[PDB]
């Protein structure tokens, strides 16, 4: 994963 | 607070771990590639026995969902 | 401008390595927690295999001043 | 090799 696959399911 | 000491209990659900590690390192000071590289090097570093077995298995290109998936147990 | 992308030459010298590494590094943005731990995992690991062989001999205990002498000319 | 390291090497 990246840090975009992240935010993307845990938010900014 | 540092992302550093994020680390996976034994018992803990692989899903509670990376909630934890995903508002840390969100709130975390650092650049976007630091962040991508953390992601890529930590949450796989820091998780337990197993579920660093699992994952390792799956491999840098793995999904989250893939991750999910797996290590769901 | 990220500190990940700081890699030793195969013929540069790992003094000038280490130069541009620090300059960087004391650039970027992160904790110090964070800087202490890029310090401790990436110059070595971002150096060239012959002086990476000759970082990996010298142990995880040896000085700046050390790592130095052994990588000369 | 510590942070602290590199800034008693190069300083400011």
């Amino acid at each position: 994963i990246t840090f975009e696959d992240l935010l993307d399911y845990y938010g900014p | 607070t540092s992302i550093l000491d994020i680390r996976q209990g034994p018992k803990e659900p692989f899903r509670d771990y990376v909630d934890r590690f995903a508002k840390t390192l969100r709130a975390e000071q650092a650049s976007q590639e630091v962040k991508n590289w953390m992601t890529e090097t930590l949450l796989v570093q820091n998780a337990n026995p197993d579920c660093k077995t699992i994952l390792k298995a799956l491999g840098p290109g793995a999904t989250l969902e893939e991750m999910m998936t797996a290590c769901q147990g």
